[PDB]
């Protein structure tokens, strides 16, 4: 195994290993948008970054954690006023052309942009905060559509990870959602109307927003108001 | 004379240039009269492929696709001997504002491109090439099919060269409008029919390219320079330009200048010499010069400036650096807010979408400041932001294109930050002079 | 569309790998383009099964370029460079011309059908600046406000554009101004 | 200045257009997001004339061939937009004295405004 050290913390961790997971393995942490669990990582919403010192020979500039493998002896500040500075900076380029749904959308306390945006934005600069830069006219475009009776599609909310089209292609193997125009003006959208595969509702499960929602359980409750029961699906044999 | 070439020098021979425009320049009659593949058929039965590679590391070719990198060791990082395919991509998606050299080679020395390129794929062991051209370049397009068609005919094309066990053949690719596809690696994509993003480029381009395989890209000017120097030596090229610049440049200039243009002139000549020498001369007053490409940070229209020999170092440790040598020149009756006002609506306009920074950093926020202020709705907080701005897309995107964009304006608040708070302060619109006749 | 033309086909597969078959979906979506004008999203459904993808990869791939168009467009689709380096030149001021004199803006068509515009980016010709590309075919660089008229009293008379006459003179890779 | 609410009665006046065409050629309108300045304003006073900011024209699929917008009241630099999704193609309509909407020097009338309807709904609508 490989020695790191994240920031005042050892660790031991196997040759392969993204930064991110070394990261989090000495129980630190960091903003995450666009890798998932299972998925190819690429750093797409750069968040993850971090500063990395490799001989302590500080880098020039800030690693994707998430893309960046692990080398022996390796040194990971995740603290630094460079990278909190860099965070909340990143946090309000994602929310930047964001809606303003919150209360109205179902994506709720469940939604990783919500979180992260509390956990690592509005930034302490060292009276009155200033809560939002950006005072043009946002994004608008195509709102509340359904892609199949199951899936419903905000356009708006989506903050171009690649979560979706990147599973569709990699795991059930079925190109039936990507990207379309370029620049700010790129979107989610489809071809096969349908959503034809059958493992169309684990895009509803990642989807770090409320883009792709859960059609079956539109507006039914806040995610907090629903109790949880864990059990097995019993449907067939696996 | 008695050391080292950097002008008007009479020791200087044109080479790439030297039959553009004159008259049938591209059929493959006139490149053969004038020597054609004669180079070509040399190298391939004489220096083996690690010859010619030694001979390109000891020129000193730099990378002319703005890049920089040492072209030698470039083809040192592919493969030995694996037995997979290999990829030679000429790189002829010439779309950076104010550059043009690429151009006029594709479309009357094409023949030059394609001995270049044999060359080329020699030394790496790439069998196959493929040319990946701007969709707007129409003549350039069908000047290389030609060609390619032409060279296929007489055998300097495909089945077995000159008789040695070596095969190489063209294949082109024309785009469709998007200057992110110049990038290698999202060229790449964009090629193998994918939308072009770029890469990740941990895994390098050597060791997985083009389908998985080890692939090698290169600009158009870098190929045709391979020519001139494997026919009369490294030690002829190295003996023109500056101690880390080595060779000759496709310099143009474009702006209100007396006759804008391609001119060749060796690594090192000074832009007082291209700007007034060449090109006779500016018609207005000037404010400023952007160097290499559009993605060079401008310097100021300073004696000083105007001594500089244009190259990879003295332009580097000046605040910018040497991109394409595609100079353009900026008339003071016109403001240098507007000047990036447009250059990044421009860069607004062709990021790929990929990153939030780029996305939604300069095609978001940024494009968004310039409008306001320049338009005479602007405050003094407005400059500040756009300034604290920068530091935090230049430093992180997924590539460079994000910098790209933030340099310019880096370098332009950085000679005329008080041209921007002029307007601000005085809720002044962008002077619109009559720029057209 | 394609069954007509499976000559095009063989040929330009041809170019790639057995299993670099996607790198067909540019050079066919350009056809359709310099044939019909434009690209309706049933050649988006055809260029996927031949190329043997699904529709919604190719959808985003040809949404991605600046030159397919997706609605239609008039005979001579005018695509004006707007970039600085022809800014400097007078770009702003000849779009400002032109559309105000043919009343058009970049989505819609001249009533007569044969005028569409377009801004576009740096067209590589700076030296001649400003800069104009009609359709697919070789830019008519140095558009003075004469210079454009004459161009559009051409091509609007049916003057196949090659050989129109252009008042003044343009060089080729150095041009001097007066 | 009070363009802003010449503008605003413009805004209201493109819907109109809108909800007409609809209806007559039988094509989906859909209202597609209100003002989060109406929504969210509480006790505080608001003049608008409606309390639709995101409005469209979709097809039988519903996704839309025509998609139109202004800016709220507290944004910079107003304008009123047009977007043809999926053909890239964008519109900026300002407000000028005496002269009216124009997108730029071209004013924008029910005509034009019908024009571009029609040639992007026989082009785009993908039912
Ligand atoms: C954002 C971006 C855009 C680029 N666009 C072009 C381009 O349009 N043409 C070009 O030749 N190189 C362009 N490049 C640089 C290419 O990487 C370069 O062409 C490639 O390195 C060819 O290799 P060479 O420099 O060794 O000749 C671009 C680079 C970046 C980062
Ligand atoms: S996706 Fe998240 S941030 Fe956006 S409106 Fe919904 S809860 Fe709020
Ligand atoms: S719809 Fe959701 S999962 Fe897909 S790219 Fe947008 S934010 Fe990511
Ligand atoms: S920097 Fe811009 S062009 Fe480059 S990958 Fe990111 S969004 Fe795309
Ligand atoms: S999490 Fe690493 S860049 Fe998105
Ligand atoms: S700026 Fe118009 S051609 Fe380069
Ligand atoms: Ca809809
Ligand atoms: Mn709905
Ligand atoms: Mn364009
Ligand atoms: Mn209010």
């Amino acid at each position: 195994m490989v020695r790191v050290k994240v920031n005042d913390r050892i660790v031991e961790v196997p040759p392969g290993t993204s930064v991110m997971d070394a990261v989090f393995h000495a129980g630190y942490d960091v903003p995450l948008f666009c890798s998932e669990k299972h998925l190819s990582p690429i750093g797409a919403c750069r968040m993850c970054l971090v500063r990395i010192g490799l001989p302590i020979q500080w880098q020039p500039k800030l690693a994707a954690s998430c893309v960046t493998a692990v080398a022996d002896g390796m040194v990971v500040d995740t603290l630094s006023d460079v990278v909190r500075e860099a965070q909340a900076g990143m946090v309000e380029f994602t929310l930047l052309n964001h809606p303003l749904d919150c209360p109205t959308c179902d994506k709720g306390g469940a939604c990783e942009l919500q979180d992260r945006t509390v956990e690592y934005g509005l930034y302490e600069k060292y009276e009155l905060p200033v809560y939002t830069r950006f005072e043009f006219t946002r994004r608008h475009v195509d709102k509340h559509h359904p892609l199949s009776p199951f899936v419903i599609l905000d356009r708006e909310r989506c903050i171009h990870c690649k979560r979706c089209v990147r599973y569709f292609e990699e795991v059930p193997g079925d190109e039936v959602l990507d990207f379309i125009e370029r620049g700010v003006h790129t979107f989610i959208g489809t071809m096969d109307f349908g959503l034809p595969s059958g493992f169309s509702g684990n895009i509803t499960d990642i989807c770090p927003v409320g883009a792709l929602l859960d059609l079956t359980a539109r507006f039914r409750a806040r995610n907090w108001e629903m109790e949880e029961t864990p059990t097995t699906c019993a449907l067939c044999p696996v | 004379t008695g050391p080292i070439l950097s002008g008007l020098d009479p020791r200087f021979e044109r080479t790439l240039y030297a039959h553009v425009g004159k008259e049938g320049s591209w059929t493959l009659d006139y490149y053969l009269r004038h020597g054609g593949y004669e180079t070509a058929k040399r190298v391939l039965k004489e220096k083996t492929p690690d010859e010619v590679i030694e001979e390109v590391k000891r020129s000193g070719l730099r990378g002319r696709g703005g890049a920089g990198f040492p072209t030698g060791l470039k083809w040192s990082f592919m493969p030995k001997d694996d037995g997979k395919q290999h990829y030679l991509i000429c790189n002829a998606d010439e779309s950076e504002p104010g550059s043009f050299k690429d151009r006029y080679i594709l479309e009357d020395v094409p023949h030059l491109l394609i001995e270049g390129m044999i060359l080329a794929g020699y030394a790496i062991r790439a069998t196959v090439g493929y040319i990946y051209v701007r969709g707007e370049y129409r003549r350039a397009a069908d000047r290389l099919e030609q060609a390619i068609k032409e060279a296929r005919a007489r055998g300097y094309l495909g089945k077995n060269l000159f008789g040695t066990d070596f095969s190489f053949d063209l294949h082109v690719h024309r785009g469709a409008g998007a200057y992110i596809c110049g990038e290698e690696t999202a060229l790449m994509n964009s090629l193998e029919g994918l939308r072009a993003n770029p890469r990740l480029k941990p895994p390098f381009p050597a060791q997985s390219g083009l389908w998985g395989k080890p692939t090698t890209i290169n600009n158009v000017e870098t190929l045709a320079s391979v020519v001139p120097i494997m026919e009369r030596g490294a030690d002829w090229f190295a003996q023109m330009g500056t101690e880390q610049s080595k060779g000759m440049k496709l310099y143009q200039i474009s702006g209100p200048v007396k006759r804008p243009g391609v001119y060749e002139l060796p690594m090192g000549t000074t832009f007082r010499e291209l700007i007034y020498e060449w090109a006779g001369g500016p018609l207005e007053p000037i404010q400023a010069i952007i160097p290499g490409g559009s993605s060079t940070p401008p310097l100021p229209f300073t004696e000083e400036v105007l001594d500089t020999p244009m190259s990879y170092e003295h332009l580097q440790a000046k605040g910018s650096m040497l991109g394409t040598g595609g100079v353009i020149l900026i008339p003071e009756r016109v403001s240098m807010v507007d000047a990036m006002w447009n250059l990044t609506r421009f860069y607004a306009h062709e990021s790929c979408g990929k990153c939030t920074p780029c996305r939604e950093g300069v095609a978001g926020f940024m494009v968004n400041l310039f409008a306001k202020i320049g338009t005479g709705q602007g405050e003094e907080k407005d400059v500040e932001n756009l300034e604290a701005l920068l530091p935090l897309i230049e430093g992180r995107s997924f590539c460079p294109l994000a910098d790209a964009a933030v340099w310019p304006v880096k370098g332009s608040l950085r000679h005329f930050k008080d041209q921007y708070l002029a307007l601000a302060r005085e809720k002044r619109p962008v002077p619109r002079p009559s720029l057209w006749r | 569309f394609f069954d007509d033309k499976q000559d095009f086909l063989e040929e330009t597969f041809a170019k790639y790998p057995p299993e670099g078959r996607r790198a067909a979906i540019m050079p066919l979506l350009r056809r359709v383009q310099q044939e019909e004008g434009w690209i309706r999203p049933e050649r988006i459904e055809e260029i996927a099964r031949l190329v043997g993808t699904t529709p919604t990869e190719v959808m985003g791939v040809a949404s991605f370029y600046s030159y397919y168009q997706f609605v239609p467009t008039g005979k001579y689709h005018l695509q004006v460079c707007a970039t600085l380096s022809c800014k400097l030149a007078g770009a702003e001021e000849l779009w400002d011309y032109l559309t105000e004199t043919l009343g058009i803006g970049p989505g819609e068509v001249t009533p007569d059908g044969l005028f569409s515009v377009q801004k576009v980016e740096c067209l590589g010709s700076c030296h001649t600046a400003p800069v104009i590309q009609v359709n697919d075919e070789p830019y008519v660089e140095c558009v003075t406000r004469a210079r454009l008229e004459a161009l559009l009293a051409g091509l609007r008379a049916g003057k196949r554009l090659e050989e129109i006459e252009l008042p003044g003179k343009c060089g080729h890779h150095v041009h001097e101004v007066e | 200045a009070s363009s802003e609410r010449e503008l605003y009665e413009a805004w209201v006046e493109l819907l109109s257009w809108m909800r007409e065409y609809a209806q007559a050629k039988g094509v989906r309108f859909e209202k597609e997001a209100d003002f989060p300045d109406f929504i969210y304003r509480m006790e505080r006073p608001y003049d608008l004339p409606t309390t639709i900011m995101t409005a469209s024209l979709s097809d039988g699929l519903g996704e839309p061939f025509l998609l139109a917008d202004v800016s709220p009241r507290h944004a910079k630099l107003k304008r009123i937009g047009l977007r043809l999704p999926r053909a890239h193609i964008h519109l900026h309509a300002h407000y000028e004295p005496g002269k009216g909407l124009v997108t730029g020097k071209i004013p924008l009338t029910k005509e034009r405004f019908f024009a571009l309807a029609d040639r992007a709904r026989e082009a785009l609508a993908f039912a």
